[PDB]
């Protein structure tokens, strides 16, 4: 990836604009709820298929503010993401077998979070950048062939 | 299937909409056009893909009818977008890989505008109609 | 939509298949699970998942019994299949992206079995018939 | 990726016994049949809205037999398969905008093909390392990220 000035400008300001606890809780609750059979994955969570059990799971909000951070490492290490996700990447698949259509469900549960937050800021140019970063973040967090 | 639950939840969204759905209509294309720029190749005839241009807002106006249309046709889509459907299909011959991307940028126009209507659970219903106006769209490829 | 066309070509194979069936199912599951390991977090039971072991041979009868319900069921596969719907969903909680990976494995295994079968447009018949298969299977999950 | 000797060996295998001429016609046929939507990107090869025009036109059979060779390109270079596909990866993806679910579909069909001329000898195992090879070459194919 070649990353604009544009681009990494938008990225880091998105970011320091969330809460990663609020925003990474509600992406995964989100998620659960919207494409529930990705509750299959988080087995291990507790209560988990009335809807105010999902959102009221500390277990879930707790992962959830663990996804973000994984992104941050992305979006500290900009031109080193596939070298930074190689772990997480052997993990999803590997170890927990995650179909990799799901890591695009999340990636536009995100974008919804994002949009409903910063409002009119998430204009379409904003929009772009962000999921030229997500996609070239699912693309590492896939499983790797070379 | 759309619950009866899911059906007002989209029928209600659409009625708040109602003001600013021309505008709705050509921002989430123009996001589509810039965010997915696969899908440029659909549409090599417009002068300008700019937000603000009269063709885009013109093809903004028109999709968003036909979305006003599958609302009042919500019971049974395949039967009431089949010429939409043969449209995409036989004249264009759109990747219905492109439905879903349309989809997801008229969620996010919306989620920028209304937010507070965004709960998870009516997101949900929302996700469940455009999921079902894509494959009535899709009925008439084989 | 399936077509009375694809309708007759896939009863049609279901016949022709008749003596194999069981066999067929079993080397169809062997299929998936070596190439698709992400499969076998479902299977996790099985020591043996080699298609002559007995739970693979013997769930194999279970997948084609399924699959002989749906042939009979094929004028509304999603009323048809609901039952076994809500299981893989809500008992087995089944990832519904698999589905299209089994449907895969069976025509593989039937293409090696009985290759003159495989016309093209026969093939159209039955991969829209696996297709509404798993879209029925799909039904319960939201 | 790493290649066992047993899937090394499957891969060259199974190439040695096609007619690339008869299997890559055969093979983009049936995807333009199967999945009619794919027609799209080839509107420069004559008629295609007929399964019978589409069996007979020469340059189907033509492109599909191209399609074998540019596979075989992969087969004599299985452990440069990306950097082999770095020129042939632009040209599907910033020049033709194909969509890469339509990578999956072409390689099912020729799976399909495949396994109709070899019988029982295409066997899950075979199978198995004759799939690793088409996401190997999928993944090379795609938009690269990194
Ligand atoms: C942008 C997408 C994603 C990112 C950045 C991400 C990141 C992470 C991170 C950082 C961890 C903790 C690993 C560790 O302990 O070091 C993790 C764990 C995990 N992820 Fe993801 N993940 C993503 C998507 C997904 C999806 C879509 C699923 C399921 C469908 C999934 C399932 C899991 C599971 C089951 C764990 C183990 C849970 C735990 O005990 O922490 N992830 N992920
Ligand atoms: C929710 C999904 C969609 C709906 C409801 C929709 C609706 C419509 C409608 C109402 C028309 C006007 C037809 C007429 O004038 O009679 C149209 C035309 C068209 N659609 Fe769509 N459409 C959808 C998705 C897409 C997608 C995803 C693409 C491609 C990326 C696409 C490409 C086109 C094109 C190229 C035209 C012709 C526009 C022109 O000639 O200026 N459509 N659509
Ligand atoms: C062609 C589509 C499918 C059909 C027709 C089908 C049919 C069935 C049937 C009839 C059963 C009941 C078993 C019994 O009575 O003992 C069953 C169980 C099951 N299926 Fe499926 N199934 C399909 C796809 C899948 C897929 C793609 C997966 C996972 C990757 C899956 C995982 C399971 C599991 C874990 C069980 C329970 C196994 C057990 O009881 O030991 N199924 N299926
Ligand atoms: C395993 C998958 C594929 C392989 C190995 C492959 C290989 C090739 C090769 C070697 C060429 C000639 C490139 C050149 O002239 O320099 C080509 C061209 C082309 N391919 Fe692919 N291809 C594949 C899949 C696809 C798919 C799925 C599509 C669309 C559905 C597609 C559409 C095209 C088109 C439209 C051209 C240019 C046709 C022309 O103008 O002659 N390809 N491909």
């Amino acid at each position: 990836v070649v990353w604009t000035d544009f681009e990494r400008a938008t990225i880091a300001d998105i970011f320091s604009k969330l809460d990663y606890e609020a925003v990474g809780g509600a992406t995964l609750a989100r998620c659960l709820i919207v494409y529930p059979w990705t509750q299959r994955y988080f087995g291990n969570f507790g209560n988990l298929y009335n809807a105010a059990a999902i959102m009221g799971n500390p277990m879930i909000a707790k992962h959830g503010t663990t996804i973000l951070h994984g992104l941050d490492r992305a979006v500290k290490n900009m031109d080193n993401i596939k070298a930074t996700y190689a772990e997480l990447s052997v993990l999803h698949s590997e170890k927990l077998h995650v179909d990799p259509d799901n890591f695009k469900l999340l990636s536009d549960c995100l974008t919804i979070v994002v949009a409903a937050q910063l409002g009119k800021a998430f204009s379409g140019e904003v929009q772009a950048a962000f999921q030229k970063f997500l996609s070239v973040v699912v693309s590492a967090l896939g499983k790797q062939y070379h | 299937s759309l619950s009866s639950k899911d059906k007002d939840a989209v029928k209600a969204l659409w009625g708040k909409i109602a003001d600013k759905a021309e505008e709705i209509g050509a921002d989430a294309l123009g996001r589509m056009l810039a965010v997915y720029p696969q899908t440029k190749t659909y549409f090599s005839h417009w002068k300008d893909l700019s937000p603000g241009s009269a063709p885009v807002n013109k093809h903004g106006k028109t999709i968003m009818g036909g979305l006003v249309d599958a609302v009042a046709s919500i019971d049974d889509l395949n039967a009431g977008l089949l010429a939409l459907s043969e449209l995409h299909a036989f004249t264009l011959r759109v990747d219905p890989a492109n439905f879903k991307i349309l989809s997801h940028c008229i969620l996010v126009q919306l989620a920028v505008k209304f937010p507070k209507d965004f709960t998870p659970e009516v997101h949900l219903s929302y996700d469940k109609f455009f999921s079902a106006v894509a494959r009535a769209l899709a009925e008439k490829y084989r």
